[PDB]
DNA sequence: AATTCCCCCCCTTCGGTGCTTTGCACCGAAGGGGGGG
């Protein structure tokens, strides 16, 4: 069985550079090559082939074993082209179904576009290039070709437990149940056995949106007043409504930043009506599937960053924090990290669609150090923001 | 001979022909010596003569090798490298001698005739034809195509490589012990054997190369230290660069100044304290290479400098895997900084220099932290595995920053070091306004028309000020509001922006910015005792 | 006016992109050097 795949009209191919890797991983990547060649999912190739996508390797939590991961955002971005059940689950559980994917051959007219090369520790002999004779980890066309496959393994559980809703994106099987957990995680290990002989827990109920919320203080200086004046004058923007036509009268004239002024009648009405307005949710929002979904982080301190996912301009279709006490791992990379892998898996779990990534660092700390704390198999779009957000307190 | 390795098949680009270019006039010295190499590559079968039924061409020229009393035959196939389908390069970098662990015994080989010996696709054999033009004319030229990899064309390197790669493969295999650098043709093999097995593993080397058409001349077979490897002298136990002549020239030009900054950025990587900036600075504005650039004094200084630190003799060290890798960094002023990397006190493995400026505004914090990912990122190539820094940065300082930056930002294991100057943050915004200290609500317009600008202030107390502004943008005028601010306050000072440009780079503690009015204020930011800086959304009636 | 190719690096310049304070800040590609074959 071979399906015909094909690219994009008038797309070349993926043409990417291999960035540098640690000894430990090379070491990794060519024992997991040297095995994947000796099986013939992978094949020796030489430079005639002008496609490369980057290759690198993880160790997934409590592992201990190295998994190779290949970088294939430009080939699913050039590769010619939701269970709504599954936000309202209480327990949902990714397994990683990748291995079964690689026993279903690839078309020999696409191999050439998955090709990646191993480097050599101090360049002492040239990279070694591969090309994947199989379905690859990584790309998106490799699950619209296990479907008919993967509707069968499941089918047999699938209807046995209608009540189970699984997802598939990917690598990752999403299955979300409204069981007891020690019933939840038996079901899982009959799924798993189920998936044995036919070849990590969210819960997102438990998730909240983060609202706008007002500060509350006896009194109020002129530098809380401006505050408050900016902070509800951005809000403005989100929510239609918001007057701040009072409250940026207290603050006429010139005056000393820690003058207190005392709050009106008027100005307290429509302090009240603002935080009412704040509190209930923001209508007119829907999620588009024609459009992409952009997530933006903002560092907050103290291991604590806001994010915040939308289609459109100050439209959000979900606000959140992902507040990691900075502890052991004080390193903001490795915070980041973990914030970009959680978000890409509620984006994934609600709309199906991982969202592309403003990043709050700078580009090469993080091609520098995202690959040690990364323990997901799909790599979302990133671009990195280069500008202070100011509009930080603003979500936090 | 003729690696009996399989060609590579090679294709055009889709609607693309062979290129169609005449030959261009040669030197009679030229003409001869091409004659006579295309008769010895024609006997031993590297070219074909070929006639009428082959419409392509392409000019060749020959240029004198290192041997300089042999000539490199080179064909300017720069149409055909147009036209040629894409390559993949499998060289991803340069072998360093500082990754390089101690060997008992050590062997230099250069393959001879490297391209020559590997065949070409016969289907592409067409597009190399070239014709090597008579002496003065009159007689019509003879016509070649190449049999091999030509030099001059973008598909030999790679193809080169990896046919080096799978002749190679099999030795390597069948002998995991050897360690063998394999650049282009350049093989270094290290063991530690003792020299006689060492030197019949070289011989079973050499035969297994000439079983693939890949000869071994004895004139380029190193067998006693020191080793001339990849640009570098090899010592049984230190590692030297091949001697870097800097020119003792009177008048400089463009083109001579970028040649001596290449060459001392060539021996920053061993010798200690090589610095560039002022002589590269003499490179921003010039146009000719051949224009005479007047070195200044601070050039002059910095080339005194690099004169006095390469007339001592510095040496490397091999890599120690069993030990652990340590690189301290060095503040040089004015953006530059310092790097050694070493095991063992005062044994450097390898020396390096940061001087990139990115960014119009920035801090020594900023800079230290991209070095330090240059120095990482340098270190995995080398070595594969990250150092411990040395960092002339406080523990306090840098938690103080990281801690406050709205970026994530990191550095990898580290001690301080206290050699100063001392990498410190020259000043802090408060995170509250001050009680007590005068409050100054700033602002700059400048209409984008005739491209005036007003800057003005007023306080709390009743003062004010509008200075007018010439040639200046909105930006400029907010920022030079933000200066009257400064200038006109107390130690202890309360100023309301509503520009967020302003007070994004403000906020952002530059300490060094490619403008002067951000440079004036980081002066007066700097002499203040408390500076409390708040954006207020503009036209609302505040 | 001498004409080639591939690889790594540094340093400087320019045009494109993104945001929207329309100038300014930033990043990649391309030019010059160094080194390698
Ligand atoms: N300037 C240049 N232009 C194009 N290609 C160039 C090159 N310098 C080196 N190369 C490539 C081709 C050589 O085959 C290969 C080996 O580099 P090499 O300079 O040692 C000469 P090689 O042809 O092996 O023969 P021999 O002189 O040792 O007998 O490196
Ligand atoms: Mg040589
Ligand atoms: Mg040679």
């Amino acid at each position: 069985e071979t399906v015909p795949v094909k690219l994009k009209p008038g797309m070349d191919g993926p043409k990417v550079k291999q960035w540098p890797l640690t000894e430990e991983k090379i070491k990794a990547l060519v024992e997991i090559c040297t095995e994947m060649e000796k099986e013939g999912k992978i094949s020796k190739i030489g430079p005639e082939n002008p496609y490369n996508t980057p290759v690198f390797a993880i160790k997934k939590k409590d592992s201990t074993k190295w998994r190779k991961l290949v970088d294939f955002r430009e080939l699913n971005k050039r590769t010619q082209d939701h269970p709504a059940g599954l936000k309202k689950k209480k327990s949902v559980t990714v397994l990683d179904v990748g291995d079964a994917y690689f026993s279903v051959p690839l078309d020999e007219d696409f191999r050439k576009y998955t090709a990646f090369t191993i480097p050599s520790i101090n360049n002492e002999t040239p990279g070694i290039r591969y090309q994947y004779n199989v379905l690859p980890q990584g790309w998106k066309g490799s699950p619209a070709i296990f479907q008919s496959s993967m509707t069968k393994i499941l089918e047999p559980f699938k209807k046995q437990n209608p009540d189970i809703v699984i997802y598939q994106y990917m690598d990752d099987l999403y299955v979300g149940s409204d069981l007891e957990i020690g019933q939840h995680r038996t079901k899982i290990e009959e799924l798993r056995q189920h998936l044995l002989r036919w070849g990590y827990e969210l819960h997102p109920d438990k998730w909240t949106v983060q609202p706008i919320v007002l500060p509350e203080k006896d009194s109020w200086t002129v530098n809380d007043i401006q505050k408050l004046v900016g902070k509800l004058n951005w809000a403005s923007q989100i929510y239609p409504g918001i007057k701040v036509r009072q409250l940026c009268k207290l603050l006429r004239g010139t005056k000393a930043l820690t003058e207190v002024i005392p709050l009106t009648e008027e100005a307290e009405l429509e302090l009240a009506e603002n935080r009412e307005i704040l509190k209930e949710p923001v209508h007119g929002v829907y999620y588009d599937p024609s459009k992409d979904l952009i997530a933006e982080i903002q560092k907050q301190g103290q291991g604590q960053w806001t994010y915040q996912i939308y289609q459109e301009p100050f439209k959000n279709l979900k606000t959140g924090k992902y507040a990691r006490m900075r502890g052991a791992h004080t390193n903001d990379v490795k915070q980041l990290t973990e914030a970009v892998q959680k978000i890409t898996t509620e984006s994934i779990v609600i709309w199906g669609k991982t969202p592309k990534f403003k990043l709050p660092i700078q580009k090469e700390t993080w091609e520098t150090w995202w690959t040690e704390y990364w323990q997901a198999t799909w790599i979302p779009e990133w671009e990195f923001v280069n500008t202070p957000p100011l509009v930080k307190l603003w979500y936090q | 001979p003729i690696s009996p390795i399989e060609t590579v098949p090679v294709k055009l680009k889709p609607g693309m022909d062979g290129p169609k270019v005449k030959q261009w006039p040669l030197t009679e010295e030229k003409i001869k010596a091409l004659v006579e190499i295309c008769t010895e590559m024609e006997k031993e079968g590297k070219i074909s003569k070929i006639g009428p039924e082959n419409p392509y061409n392409t000019p060749v020229f020959a240029i004198k090798k290192k041997d300089s009393t042999k000539w490199r035959k080179l064909v300017d196939f720069r149409e055909l490298n147009k036209r040629t389908q894409d390559f993949w390069e499998v060289q991803l970098g340069i072998p360093h001698p500082a990754g390089l662990k101690k060997k008992k015994s050590v062997t230099v080989l250069d393959v001879g005739d490297a391209y020559f010996s590997v065949p070409l696709d016969e289907d592409f054999r067409k597009y190399t034809a070239f014709t090597i033009p008579s002496i003065n004319n009159e007689t019509p030229g003879i016509r070649y195509q190449y049999n091999v990899l030509p030099q001059g064309w973008k598909g030999s390197p790679a193809i080169f490589q990896s046919s080096m790669t799978k002749i190679l493969e099999p030795f390597k295999k069948q002998n995991p012990d050897i360690v063998i650098y394999q650049y282009m043709d350049d093989l270094y093999v290290g063991s530690d054997l003792e020299i006689g097995q060492h030197r019949t593993k070289i011989e079973e080397l050499r035969q297994h190369l000439l079983r693939w058409g890949l000869t071994t001349p004895d004139k380029k077979h190193q067998k006693e230290p020191p080793f001339l490897w990849m640009g570098y002298e090899l010592h049984p136990d230190k590692w030297t660069v091949q001697p870097i002549v800097l020119p003792e020239k009177d008048s400089w030009t463009v083109n001579d100044i970028q040649k001596l900054v290449g060459k001392l950025n060539w021996a920053s990587q061993i010798y200690p304290g090589i610095k560039v900036r002022q002589l590269s600075k003499l490179l921003r504005g010039t146009k000719a290479l051949t224009e005479v650039i007047p070195l200044t004094e601070e050039a002059e200084l910095e080339l005194a400098e690099n004169r006095e630190i390469l007339k001592e003799p510095v040496h490397g060290v091999y890599y120690d895997p069993s030990k652990d890798l340590i690189a301290e960094i060095q503040k040089q002023g004015q953006g530059q900084w310092t790097y050694q990397i070493y095991q063992e006190p005062f044994k450097n493995l390898k020396t390096g220099k940061y001087a990139r400026m990115r960014g119009a505004h920035t801090n020594d914090v900023k800079q230290l932290t991209e070095a330090v990912q240059k120095i990482t990122t340098e270190s995995i190539v080398i070595w594969g595995k990250t150092p411990k820094f040395k960092l002339p940065i406080q523990k306090e300082t840098w938690e103080t920053w990281w801690t406050e930056y709205w970026q994530a930002t990191w550095i990898p294991e580290w001690e301080f070091v206290n050699t100063p100057p001392l990498v410190k943050l020259w000043y802090q915004l408060e995170k509250e306004p001050i009680v007590g200290a005068e409050t100054f609500y700033v602002d700059g317009a400048a209409n984008r028309e005739t491209k005036l600008g007003k800057a003005g202030y007023v306080t709390n107390k009743g003062r004010q000020k509008v200075v007018p502004l010439t040639n200046t943008t909105n930006q400029k005028t907010e920022l030079q509001a933000i200066y009257l601010a400064l200038q006109d306050s107390g130690l202890e000072v309360n100023i309301v922006t509503n520009s967020q440009y302003a007070l994004g780079i403000i906020q952002a503690q530059p300490d060094k910015s490619e403008s002067e009015l951000v440079n004036q204020i980081i002066e007066q930011l700097i002499k203040k005792e408390k500076v409390y800086l708040a954006w207020v959304p503009a036209h609302k009636g505040i």
